């Protein structure tokens, strides 16, 4: 038959759920933002494309904290990921007050998805239109998580999504390849500038800022910060050669 | 809570020149029992707020984590945490006293005085207090429980009125609260001999000082007292 696209939960005779697709495809609508885990913590970055010079530069965060370890960015509808983002701040919350220890970020990855499933399963709500690349250190190191509106989470050594997620996977796959060792924090701050500066190509047709931060054992002593003043310079300066 | 269990003594606090100073001992009685030593009862909250905290150790515990998720919270989305968006000490003693007035009038209070003492952004002064009855007042010397019979003369021949607050230096408030600190090791039976002391500049910043101990403690004079009245040996 026919209208199995209309209603969420449905199972198509594939076995699909189609209305997750189309929020997948509007995450696919979205900007670029990528995460890459080095040995001591994870960077994650985000392009913020400016529609137009009215809008104030360095404002209109991109990048969500969650507790004081974990550092999130998702895209596709940015509304919908302030509002998994404020789910995810209220289970570490819970987490915290019930176990005193930090939540583990494997254990928050896992609240999100369930989150996210939950969503994929009623026909009374509609799929999440973000994919959400997030992670932190904790106890257990350095871990880098990406979420897609599936529920479908898993842990990467890089992730990227969004409209030029395609060539930040490949630069990604290069980074790996370059580097079995492992990549450092700033090492992975000017990764994560050029990829981002790489990426905007696709649709370099409007000016964009660039916004990083990053959990670092070392460089931050495990909280999330995000990359201002000179580093952020020196990243942009990094990628701005990168690309000739 | 209805009935304190592990509880907390005096705390004392003033106002001098540049900031404030607080003070508490380290000791969590169980009733008659000095059950717990080294118990720290001032709590930092940034870089401008010393929360201290009297009465029933749970409840503190409590308002040590509701603290510590205040600043989690303000730090959501929020760019200037560093800066002027900062948790200033009016805003946590605003969200202490509402918390306690709440539970008051719900007939289940937090066993607790509360004395928050900080520096504003604009470098003013900030000293207040709040109590299980949500009571809220402010002066240059505030205390609780035995502070606020015996600190509270001491501290206030120091600073009788606002207009001796420019006068006092730091160093006079410190020793000022040190002297407080020994006359309620002298006279209080639930206080210790080990305390810790914050002061709160607006130019040197937040100095926090622990493992302190009173000294200089005149008891010689004891060899003299001989029976309770007409005994001589």
């Amino acid at each position: 038959g026919t209208g199995y696209d209309l209603s969420n939960s449905v199972f198509s005779p594939d076995g699909r759920n189609f209305q997750v697709e189309y929020a997948v495809k509007a995450v696919e609508n979205g900007t670029t933002s990528i995460g890459i885990k080095c040995n001591d913590g994870v960077v994650f970055a985000v392009e913020k494309l400016i529609t137009s010079k009215l809008l104030v530069p360095q404002k209109n965060v991109k990048i969500q904290v969650v507790d004081r370890h974990i550092g999130c960015v998702y895209s596709g509808l940015i509304p919908d990921g302030r509002h998994l983002v404020n789910r995810g701040r209220e289970e570490a919350a819970s987490f915290k007050k019930l176990y005193k220890t930090p939540i583990p970020i494997p254990a928050f990855a896992d609240r999100l998805g369930q989150y996210v499933q939950a969503h994929t399963l009623y026909n009374s709500v509609r799929p999440f239109g973000v994919s959400t690349i997030f992670g932190g250190v904790d106890k257990n190191g350095a871990h880098l998580y990406m979420l897609e509106p599936s529920g479908s989470y898993w842990g990467y050594k890089g992730a990227a999504t969004g409209k030029g997620r395609q060539s930040a996977k490949a630069e990604l796959e290069k980074l790996v390849d370059h580097h079995p060792e492992g990549l450092s924090a700033r090492e992975a701050v000017k990764q994560a500038a050029k990829i981002i500066y790489l990426a905007h190509e696709d649709n370099k047709e409007k000016d964009f800022e660039l916004e990083i931060s990053w959990c670092s054992l070392s460089e931050t002593n495990g909280l999330h910060k995000f990359v201002k003043g000179d580093l952020l310079q020196e990243a942009i300066d990094f990628a701005q050669k990168e690309i000739n | 809570t209805q009935q304190p269990i592990v509880t907390g003594t005096s705390v004392i606090s003033m106002k001098y020149d540049n900031g404030v100073i607080i003070a508490a001992d380290n000791l969590g009685s169980y009733g008659s029992l000095l059950r717990f030593n080294g118990v720290e009862r001032l709590i930092p909250v940034g870089d401008n707020t010393v929360v201290g905290i009297s009465g029933d150790i749970s409840d503190m515990q409590h308002i040590e984590r509701l603290l510590k998720d205040l600043v989690t919270e303000n730090a959501y989305d929020n760019p200037l945490a560093d800066a002027e968006e900062a948790l200033e000490p009016s805003y946590i003693f605003e969200y202490l006293a509402t918390v306690m007035y709440q539970r008051r009038s719900k007939m289940n209070p937090l066993w607790n005085a509360i004395i928050v003492a900080g520096v504003q952004s604009n470098g003013d002064q900030f000293l207040r207090y709040v109590n299980l009855l949500g009571v809220t007042y402010s002066s240059p010397t505030l205390a609780t429980g035995f502070g606020a019979h015996m600190a509270n003369p001491l501290l206030r021949k120091v600073v009788d009125r606002e207009s001796d607050i420019p006068k006092t230096t730091v160093q006079v408030a410190e020793e000022a609260i040190v002297n407080a600190m020994r006359v309620l090791y002298y006279r209080d039976a639930r206080s210790s001999r080990n305390f810790s002391l914050a002061i709160i500049d607006k130019n040197t910043g937040l100095t926090f000082k622990k493992n302190l101990q009173v000294e200089n403690m005149k008891w010689d004079f004891a060899k003299d007292i001989k029976g309770y009245g007409t005994q001589k040996i």
